[PDB]
């Protein structure tokens, strides 16, 4: 996270840090769906274009964490990973279209002060959030500039489509939205590399639950004047994710 | 999960956080 600040304790309790087992390595975010599954972006897992393939076995997650380095004694909690899911349509060659994925927890988690689950947006909370203008949050352990002791946080506006294609030649896609500010704005704030995976989560005024909305997904450089941050866009990828969620039994 | 976005810290606590009020006026 760039020009953002440390969380406080239980302020961004879904956040989940997944970590490579050897080598000791923090390398993405994550966020808490439930006890048992956990979201990421599927480039923290499988992007071919840097020989990135992992395995179930390959990985931790560690949630209900604030330090970065730090174990977390009675506060952490760490998963195996049951199994890996990717969309089936996630494009790593072209521009991280549909860059999600979901991890299911071989430990199931016990909520806590620390631990608590983000909601996923239904349609008309989607609908009525995901505006331009309206901003949301994010957070991660992730690079403080391109060139953090503590979990960091910003708070940035989302980005009208027009804006976000014109920013960048990737091929900006319905699955993807942008946030940050427009330089004329007065204000900066982006997500970075290692935030990705992490969640964008944007706080109802209606029924005052916050509702993940996007995933790190991509940028180019950080925080850098009239370049957005890239998210993924969750409801529009929700079939998928109710789908692999829904499939077993409790 | 039906329980969800609900902060034990905060929204349980009828706290807060330092930051949380910039999202709100952002709705305006």
């Amino acid at each position: 996270i760039v020009e953002g600040s440390d969380a406080e304790i239980g302020m961004s309790p879904w956040q989940v840090m997944l970590f490579r087992k050897s080598p000791q390595e923090l390398l993405c975010g994550a966020s808490l769906i439930s006890d048992r599954w956990v979201l990421t972006a599927a480039h923290c897992l499988l992007y071919p274009p840097w020989d990135k393939n992992f395995t179930e076995n390959d990985l931790l997650v560690r949630i209900g964490k604030h330090s970065r380095t730090r174990y977390e004694r009675n506060i952490e909690k760490i998963s195996m990973l049951e199994k890996i899911y990717i969309h089936p349509r996630y494009n790593w060659r072209e521009n991280l279209d549909r860059d999600i994925a979901l991890m299911k927890l071989k430990k199931p988690v016990a909520f806590s002060d620390y631990i608590h689950p983000v909601c996923l947006p239904d349609r008309e909370t989607a609908a009525s959030l995901l505006q331009a203008g309206y901003k949301g949050r994010v957070t991660g352990w992730g690079n403080l500039k391109e060139t953090p002791s503590v979990l960091q946080v910003v708070n940035l506006p989302i980005v009208e489509r027009p804006v976000c294609k014109d920013s960048t030649r990737i091929r900006i896609t319905d699955n993807m939205f942008c946030a940050g500010y427009k330089p004329d704005e007065g204000k900066r704030g982006d997500a970075c590399e290692g935030d990705s995976g992490g969640p964008f989560v944007m706080k109802s005024p209606f029924n005052n639950r916050w509702y993940q909305m996007g995933i790190v997904s991509w940028g180019e450089g950080c925080d850098r004047d009239g370049k957005y941050g890239f998210y993924t866009h969750v409801f529009r990828l929700k079939k998928w994710i109710q789908k692999v969620i829904d499939q077993f039994g409790e | 999960e039906a329980d969800c976005g609900l902060r034990p810290l905060f929204e349980k606590k009828s706290l807060e956080d330092k930051t949380e009020r910039e999202l709100l006026e952002s709705y305006i």
